[PDB]
């Protein structure tokens, strides 16, 4: 049954850079303030 | 800080491997010794079998010293010894020339260009201030050019770990702030004396430094910079070497054939 | 490897070994 | 009395000797301290920096003189505290142990503030518990272990040996920002060299010594050019009995 | 437990202590720590397995230190005890030879013919062990694994075998594609062919 | 063997 | 004694002390297996609804 | 269960050489699969009431921790002294449990107590550690156990298991401890 | 909750048998267990159990 | 019997007067010793000099007494009175009497000049020189010694540096025998009480 | 004894406080009560009161206060991001893109289950494909062959401190020289 | 010592002088009454005078609680059996076997889910009896 | 709990870092459903494959860790996947930061009693006792009890004079197997 | 441990104990050393 027929790449934490340098402006920051805000009210919902 | 000796000492051993970049010539820029030795893969050159430096028989800042290594040197090691030096002499030196706090004439130009990114120059001082403030390690500060989101972003800040150079990444270089724990420490005692926490006399060297920048310079820098990206051959270099890329992935693909 | 064999099944397991490696060094200068 | 005298002040016998001008400016130095220690014990976290078990008062004897090391201690140690304590409450990690702080922490690039300054804080704790003042002579046991592996036909050529290595990988590392441990991996005694913010204990080692490499450490005393005096003095004044307990202890 | 009572008794055997042992061997994590056991467990006597050989000869050639002869040696003690060596102790023997370059070369020869000798006799026993029951495809990629691995050792499996092999074969098909393989066995890959 | 078991061992 | 709603001998509660879920849990919070926990944390301090008319 | 009243020269000679009867006893249930014995259930029932035998004093001293709201700073000498004598008091049975615990909560501690509770506490209830660090303190000063452990071993395993129950660290009064009707 | 434990007993017993799918003489086998349990009995495949076929 | 001994042991055995933190060891609400906090405090330190290291490196394996007739020609000084500075001042720590610090001075004088010799200006050295009067080594700043201790009770002193392996008690036995009891038998040989 | 030190008011003000985020009242106890540190809750109604007594009414008091908390966090979690950015180009640290490669490997040696001889050599082809590996990888579907754009590298990493130009020096501004 | 203080060697341990006069009521509180059973007079489980009481008078419902074997007793899946039902009446020429799937899956789950209503109700018998229950102690409040 | 997203489901984009959380929405992603109680359980899966074997895998990835932070970052994810490992390292580790912060300035000694009641959990005077206490619970059988026997029988009188010093640990050797039993087969006779 | 005589024994089998030897240096009968192995060990002591 196999005759009839017949994740692992590597990736380097140095060229992320460019993306880690995009959140430490304060554009992104905010929105992060705003979303992490939004989701702080006491949630009812469980799982 | 001046390494000029000790590169002295170490090039001559460096220059016949780098032939591949160049050989041998008179004078060679700290820049290009930084990123003709930047990235050294395990693969390519290893560790030649008895490397001094990995039975810790001879001190990576002594390899200079000793004549038996000269002759025959090991790639990686000397390479990462000859990166360090360059790197840590390009930043006293850059810094050197961006911390003229002489003329207080500050440009048309530089605003113009500061104030379409920032929004305003208390905005960029802001933000070179914070970068140099938190930082996971004592390094230097950069503020660079990158071509990549340019007409977005023209400038950027990124505090590199240690000595390491920004051209390291690909980008530009404009000016530098020193953190290292050196200008910190003479700073504390520099304080006890006259005629306290970290934290704000680190950001204290942070903002007394940026008052003492010399934005002219990073206007020249900008300037070379942009007309940089903006040279033809620079394209012509890029087609050349992607057209290189291609014929690589195509004959491999072929050898396989 | 007739030797070596006969050695081994007769309880001499040393000298079986010592003797083996001595075939197989006769053969080595033999081929080469 | 003890409770009343302030953090530094020394507590002793009157050779009346004071002026009241200066007898006055200590009073009001007093009451500066009295409020500055009213708002330390508000600004007070989770974690705190160690007491120390020998008195530094003076410096410690071979190494350091007094600024030397209380520039360590009282300067960059408590700040790297403020900096963990700032970033281990309103997080996950709140109220853990140091180690479950450095563990949790490891690897990631998002935590790096807690993780830098939690194994910032254990290395500058274990220099602390590797320093014994007047020096300690190497125990016969653990001399036993070193010269079973760094040792060459020689007596106790371990221990020359290991401070010869000790050194070697001092210099070894350039960017002088960092530390030097000699640790047991599980299976062999090995010099090691971790950079600012990394931690014997994020790689899963067994610290034995410690010695603080940081420029910062080294500055007052013996200069930019001075680390190899600085690590031959360290050892005159290292402690060598821990280091054994803690193998043995290892081992089993 | 040594046996005490009838009923104790009913309950034990060499041959299955083989099998406690095992255990108590894949437990040990240090090669040191199993060779106690291992000594206790042949003086002793216990029927030892080739799972006793597996888990002893791979944590040997992992651990550091060892003399590669000493390796060997241990196989050969583990054979004379009576144990039945298989694919994955072969298999491993040859990784620990070519892992030694630093033996003199007669040794080298003498342990590669001793290895080509196993292969061979294992893929006989294993044509033997699936012939009556008609497997054909599988008994085909298990000699492509022996072929395989005796190609690297600078060998093949010898003529006999192969004799053995194409008189128990059922389809058409695998015994000309047998002819074949053997054929390209002795020659290599670039060689001349219609 | 007589002074493997009987010797002191500073001189 | 009884108490007023259906005469109980105690006050109903779940937990009352603020270290009992650490005290409890003590290995597993030294060992860490608690940081990202959130039994420890939504039920810690919750307590009976008021069933009362 | 008559027990035994201290004696002369004979009955310190066997307090002296008694050693350990937590052990005995588990040795000789264990004899039972000799050859010549079979293993008893009641030689069994002997251990397992050497080994429970600490439900008296154990489970007093988890009232002690568990079952009251802020009983002072549990560390200073004086409640520490408080709780030391009443713990020696249960054992040796000079005490009701009852009255040992009523006499705990009844301690004088300190002037204004709840004026000065009410600068540390909202509802009243102190952190449990220093309770359980004294309770297990105690036990091992005082001469409790044969072997060290098994004081702070109990003590906190039988809180553990009471975690788990609807209203746990409540009790009704009558059940509480010794009185004229218990529990099974 | 149910639901939750059903759900993690099935898909890890997919991934031991599906491992089969993914590794066929790949490893995990002892000598022993090629003496012992390969015969047919009531764990591993058996005729039938009960009365009433 | 129990209780009355427990009674006399914890008041006979019970401290006074004032600790560090200036208040009795029964005082109310402040304690000494949290779990042992002080006893961890001396298994890190431990007591000894560094003189006493400095002179047990340099003396190395030989005699004592040749050493002491040997640092004293015929005119120098009585041999009985360094030879029992010497041994008060090893084991049963003490500040050595200046007799034994001139000795000791004139010995030394190149391990205590390797081991001043790379110390930065404020950083506290390694002196003898009695030119005060008194030799409680609590008065010099305890940098006449090597000492980090103003006061050491003796008998602690003693099973402390004699838990270091160093000196020859048990040991006086033939020497090889010694050795191999040490091997074989382990420290463990006496945890058996019999 | 226990009755509530908390007077209704103040229990509506905290309760209020705490409703409006999580994070203030998870702040100082999340697991257990963490008693010899200030906590959030407090501080705050502490500078509410403030802002009462100032004259400013209940609403704007209360979201101002909440502001102060949420700018304060702000800050922090800025400083996190600019020391991670530094962290992960020193190359020893991982974001979840990288962590899934480590993922990545566990799940391939459970999978197929792998002898320690097929793990090395996994090994020693990941790392030549991490060194070594190019990007723009060629395919071939003959006559006509594809190239696309592949995972990263370390020569790709070399490549682009080069400015993709090949040379090392494209450095036109002015630097130290050596002769 | 060994056991209860409510408890001697003889029985239950006579307080009040009602004991001395009547002295059957140490020793028979009735024919689920063992030894060690006095003291404790509610006598293990299932068992005589094991029943738990509320203000006096007995608890002989706690099935009827939990809705297990009751009348009024809860049902599981009531859509499903009626769904059935219905494919059942409505026609003989198509047979659906899968509403009769859902049915049985529902049932499967249903095992399951009644064991722990048993357990738990097991367990509130227990916590009735420590913190509730007055041991048939109290004057009846019910007529 | 605050910043705990409720509502997260597998169709979300992978959050940033590494929580228990975020790495086992990840796992889940990758591995599919496999899901493990503890560490040594993965090791049993993919069995004989250890620590270090992997780490050099690791190490060859990220080029710039070193060797022991290779095996150390899959330590740390496995942990994060599942419960912490059970080792005598990370005990002593433990033990070593315990004491190497010392003292603390918390008002009663909070944390350092928290550590010290924590520690002596892991102890062998405390497995004794679990042992004595489930012992007591009749929650072993026949063969534990004959285990017990002939754990004694091995022991002399010397042996007892010594191991009775401890006054817990010949407690141990007689129930060392049960002990471990709790805190933590002959197929068919073969004859001649 | 040897064949070798102490000087303990060589007492016993005279019959003399540790009192007779009174004027010899000798405090320790027990150990194996010589005369003047004892006299440099007590030397100080006078
Ligand atoms: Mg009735
Ligand atoms: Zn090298």
């Amino acid at each position: 049954q196999q005759d009839v027929d017949n994740f692992i790449s590597p990736q380097l934490p140095q060229m992320d850079w460019r993306n880690m340098s995009a959140r430490s402006s304060e554009e992104s920051i905010r929105e992060e303030m705003r979303q992490l805000a939004e989701n702080d009210v006491m949630q009812h919902q469980r799982v | 800080l001046r390494n000029a000796r000790e590169l002295h000492r170490l090039l001559p051993a460096l220059l016949p491997l780098l032939d591949p970049p160049v050989p041998t010539g008179a004078s060679v820029c700290a820049a290009h010794l930084i990123v003709a030795t930047g990235h050294v893969s395990k693969q390519r050159e290893p560790h030649m079998s008895n490397c001094p430096v990995l039975e810790r028989k001879i001190p990576l800042s002594e390899i200079a010293s000793d004549d038996n290594f000269l002759k025959h040197p090991c790639v990686p090691c000397l390479k990462h010894r000859i990166n360090f030096l360059a790197s840590e002499d390009f930043c006293y030196d850059f810094v050197e020339r961006c911390g003229c706090g002489t003329d207080g004439a500050l440009p048309p130009e530089w605003r113009c260009i500061v104030e379409r990114q920032f929004g305003s120059m208390a905005a960029l001082v802001e933000e070179l201030v914070i970068h140099a403030s938190n930082r996971r390690e004592a390094g230097w500060t950069w503020l660079v050019y990158d071509a990549q989101q340019a007409g977005e972003r023209p400038l950027l800040v990124v505090n590199m770990p240690a000595q390491r150079s920004p051209l390291l990444l690909g980008l530009w270089p404009l000016a530098v702030v020193n953190v290292t724990e050196a200008v910190l420490v003479e700073a504390v005692r520099a304080e006890s004396s006259g005629s306290k926490k970290l934290s704000e006399i680190r950001e204290k060297v942070a903002r007394d430094a940026v008052s003492r920048m010399n934005w002219g310079f990073i206007l020249q820098q900008l300037k070379k910079a942009e007309t940089y990206y903006a040279s033809s051959d620079r394209g012509e270099k890029i087609r050349v070497h992607r057209m290189k890329l291609e014929r690589e992935a195509v004959t491999k693909a072929m050898s396989g054939l | 490897n007739a030797f070596s064999n006969m050695l081994r099944e007769n309880g001499l397991h040393d000298t079986a070994r010592e003797v083996a490696l001595c075939e197989a060094m006769n053969r080595n200068k033999e081929l080469a | 009395y003890h409770a009343y005298v302030p953090k530094g002040a020394s507590v002793q016998m009157g050779e009346t000797f004071m002026p009241s001008n200066i007898a006055t400016a200590v009073f009001r130095e007093t009451e500066a301290a009295a409020a500055r220690a009213d708002k330390t014990k508000e600004e007070t976290g989770f974690f705190s920096q160690p007491r120390l078990n020998y008195p530094v008062s003076s410096g410690i004897p071979a190494l350091f003189s007094k600024d030397q090391f209380d520039m360590q201690y009282s300067l960059f140690h408590r700040d790297v505290v403020e900096t963990l304590n700032r970033h281990t409450l309103g997080t996950p990690l709140e109220g853990h142990n140091l180690e479950t702080v450095i563990r949790k922490t490891s690897f990631d690039a998002t935590q790096a503030v807690a993780h830098t300054a939690a194994s910032e804080h254990f290395n500058y704790c274990f220099f602390y518990k590797s320093l014994r003042p007047w020096g300690t002579a190497p125990p016969p046991r653990l001399r036993e272990a070193l010269q079973l592996q760094y040792g060459t036909n020689g007596s106790a050529d371990a221990m020359d040996e290991v401070r010869r290595i000790v050194w070697v990988t001092a210099a070894s590392h350039q960017e002088r920002c960092g530390w030097v441990y000699l640790v047991w991996s599980g299976v062999h005694f090995d010099v090691v060299e971790f950079p600012h913010g990394s931690c014997p204990i994020a790689s899963d080692l067994i610290p034995l010594l410690a010695l603080n490499v940081h420029e910062s450490a080294y500055i007052l005393d013996y200069g930019t050019s001075g680390l190899k005096q600085y690590v031959e003095n360290y050892f005159k004044a290292c402690n060598w009995p821990l280091a054994e307990r803690y193998y043995l202890m290892a081992i089993g | 437990l040594e046996p005490c009572t009838p009923r104790e008794w009913l309950q034990f055997s060499h041959r299955n202590l083989a099998y406690a042992y095992n255990g108590a061997l894949r437990a040990c994590h240090s090669l040191p720590s199993m060779l106690l056991l291992y000594k206790e467990m042949k003086q002793r006597g216990v029927k030892v397995d080739v799972d006793t050989m597996n888990v002893l000869l791979t944590r040997a050639a992992r651990h550091e230190h060892i003399q590669v002869d000493d390796v060997f040696l241990l196989f050969d003690e583990l054979v004379a005890l009576g144990a039945r060596p298989d694919l994955a102790a072969a298999e491993t023997l040859h990784t620990v030879l070519s892992h030694s370059a630093s033996m003199p070369e007669e040794w080298r020869e003498a342990r590669r013919l001793q290895l080509v000798e196993l292969y061979n006799n294992l893929a006989m026993e294993e044509v033997e062990r699936l012939a009556p029951h008609r497997a054909d495809r599988l008994l085909k990629e298990q000699m492509k694994r022996f072929r395989g691995n005796l190609q690297q050792l600078g060998s093949g499996l010898r003529p006999t075998v192969y004799c053995r092999y194409l008189h128990t074969t059922h389809t058409a098909a695998v015994l000309l594609e047998e002819v074949h393989n053997f054929l390209w066995e002795l020659v290599p890959n670039d060689h001349p062919a219609m | 063997v007589s002074l493997i078991l009987s010797w002191d061992g500073p001189g | 004694r009884e108490g007023w709603l259906f005469g109980q001998q105690v006050q109903l509660h779940y937990h009352r002390f603020p270290d009992e879920q650490l005290i409890t849990n003590l290995s597993r919070w030294r060992t860490g297996e608690t940081v990202g926990d959130i039994a420890m944390q939504q039920f810690r301090n919750a307590q009976p609804f008021d069933i009362e008319d | 269960d008559i027990p035994k009243n201290l004696e002369g020269e004979r009955s310190r000679r066997d307090l002296a050489s008694r050693g350990d009867t937590e052990f005995q006893a588990l040795v000789e249930f264990i004899e039972g699969a000799s050859y010549d014995q079979l293993i008893s259930g009641r030689r069994f029932k002997k251990v397992y009431d050497v080994l429970s035998e600490n439900d008296d004093m154990f489970i007093w001293l988890c009232h002690t921790a568990m079952s009251v709201l802020n009983p002072g700073d549990m560390r200073s000498r004086l409640i520490y002294n408080h709780l030391r004598i009443l713990a020696e008091s249960v054992a040796s049975g000079e005490m009701t449990q009852r009255t040992a615990f009523r006499f705990f909560e009844s301690a004088v501690r300190s002037p204004a107590y709840r004026e000065i509770a009410k600068r540390q506490l909202e509802g009243g209830a102190a952190t449990r550690l220093a309770g359980i660090s004294a309770a297990a303190d105690v036990m091992r000063r005082m001469g409790l156990t044969r072997r060290p452990m098994s004081s702070y071993f109990e003590l906190y395993q039988r809180i553990v298991e009471r975690s788990e129950a609807m209203t746990p660290w409540g009790f009704p009064p009558l059940f509480q401890f010794e009185e004229r009707l218990s529990l099974e | 909750t149910d639901r939750i434990r059903r759900y993690f007993r099935e898909l890890e017993a997919v991934h031991t048998s599906g491992s089969a799918s993914a590794r066929g003489s790949g490893g995990g086998t002892t000598a022993e267990h090629k003496q012992q349990d390969q015969f047919y009995s009531p764990e591993n495949q058996p005729i039938s159990l009960h009365r009433n076929n | 019997m129990g209780e009355r001994m427990r009674a006399i042991i914890e008041d006979y055995s019970k401290g006074f007067g004032l600790g560090p933190h200036g208040h009795s060891p029964t005082h109310d609400t402040i304690h000494y010793n949290t779990l042992n906090a002080e006893g961890e405090r001396v298994r890190d330190l431990g007591y000894t000099d560094a003189l006493g290291r400095l002179f047990s490196e340099k003396l190395g394996d030989r005699d004592v007494h040749q050493w002491a007739v040997e640092s004293c020609a015929d005119g120098e000084a009585d041999v009985r009175q360094l030879l029992l500075s010497l041994h008060e001042w090893r084991e049963r720590g003490r500040p050595p009497s200046l007799l034994l610090a001139n000795v000791l001075s004139k010995y030394l004088e190149e391990e205590i000049a390797a081991f001043n010799k790379g110390i930065p200006e404020n950083a506290p050295k390694l002196q003898l020189e009695t030119s005060d009067g008194t030799l409680a080594h609590s008065g010099s700043g305890g940098s006449r010694s090597g000492t980090m201790w103003a006061d050491v009770d003796p008998t602690t002193f003693a099973l402390h540096q004699a838990s270091q392996s160093t000196r020859s008690t048990r040991c006086d036995e033939p020497f090889i025998l010694h050795l191999v009891k040490r091997a074989k038998l382990g420290e463990c040989v006496t945890n058996f009480t019999d | 004894d226990d009755t509530s030190t908390l007077s209704p008011e103040r229990v509506a003000l905290r309760d209020e406080l705490a409703r409006k985020s999580r994070l203030v009242a998870s702040e100082g106890m999340r697991y257990y009560n963490i008693f010899w540190v200030r906590k959030p809750l407090d501080t705050m109604e502490k500078e509410y009161y403030e802002l009462k007594r100032r004259g400013v009414d209940h609403g704007e008091a209360i979201r101002k206060v909440l502001q102060g908390f949420y700018s304060g966090l702000a800050v922090k979690k800025r400083v996190a991001a600019i020391q991670a950015e530094e962290a992960k180009l020193t190359g020893r640290f991982i974001t979840m893109r990288e962590a899934t490669v480590v993922l990545g490997v566990l799940a391939k040696l459970h999978k197929e289950q792998l002898t320690p001889h097929q793990v090395s050599l996994l090994a020693k082809e990941q790392g030549e494909t991490t060194q070594s590996g190019a990007k723009l990888t060629a395919i071939v579907s003959r006559q006509v062959e594809v190239k696309e754009t592949a995972n990263d590298s370390v020569r790709q990493l070399r490549e682009k401190a080069e400015d993709q130009t090949g040379f090392p020096d494209w450095y036109t501004g002015e630097s130290p020289t050596y002769s | 010592r060994q056991h209860d203080s409510g408890v001697n060697q003889y029985g239950l341990k006579p307080t009040n002088a009602y004991d001395y006069i009547n002295p059957t009521n140490l020793i028979n509180f009735g024919r689920g009454t063992t030894f060690d059973n006095l003291g404790v007079r509610r006598a293990g489980r299932g068992e005589i005078d094991s029943s738990p009481s509320h203000s006096g008078s007995p608890v002989f419902t706690q099935a009827k609680l939990i809705g297990l074997s009751g009348e009024e007793q809860l049902t599981m899946c009531q859509s499903e059996t009626m769904a059935l039902r219905l494919c059942m009446a409505k026609a003989g020429k198509e047979t659906c076997e899968r509403e009769s799937r859902a049915l049985d899956s529902c049932l499967g789950r249903v095992g399951h889910l009644r064991r722990a209503m048993s357990e738990a109700c097991w367990e509130f018998n227990d916590w009735f009896i420590q913190n509730v229950s007055d041991n048939h102690t109290k004057p009846f409040q019910h007529r | 709990p605050a910043e705990h997203n409720t509502l997260s489901s597998l169709r979300d984009e992978l959050r940033l870092d590494l929580t228990a959380q975020s790495l086992k929405e990840a796992w889940m992603r990758v591995s599919g459903g496999v899901y493990f109680q503890s560490v040594d359980e993965y090791y049993a899966s993919v069995d004989g494959l250890d620590a270090e074997q992997i780490g050099e895998v690791l190490a060859a990835l990220f080029p710039e860790l070193n060797c022991y932070e290779a095996q150390a970052l899959v330590q740390r994810t496995l942990e994060c996947i599942s419960r912490p490992v059970s080792a005598a390292s990370r005990q002593l580790s433990r033990t070593i930061t315990a004491e190497a912060v010392g003292l603390d300035n918390a008002p009663g000694h909070y944390t350092n009693f928290l550590e010290w009641m924590g520690r002596l959990t892991e102890t062998r005077a405390f497995k004794t006792e679990h042992a004595l206490f489930e012992f007591s619970r009749r929650k072993f059988n026949r063969d534990d009890v004959r285990v017990m026997f002939e754990n004694y029988r091995l022991m002399s009188k010397a042996t007892l004079l010594a191991d009775s010093a401890d006054s817990y640990s010949h407690f141990y050797t007689v129930l060392k197997d049960f002990a471990r039993k709790v805190a933590g087969q002959i197929g068919v006779r073969i004859d001649e | 441990d040897t064949r070798r005589r102490t000087l303990e024994d060589v007492l016993k089998r005279l019959g003399k104990t540790t009192r007779d030897l009174g004027s010899i240096p000798i405090v320790n009968p027990r150990v194996d050393v010589g005369l003047p192995t004892h006299i440099k060990r007590n030397y100080q002591l006078h």
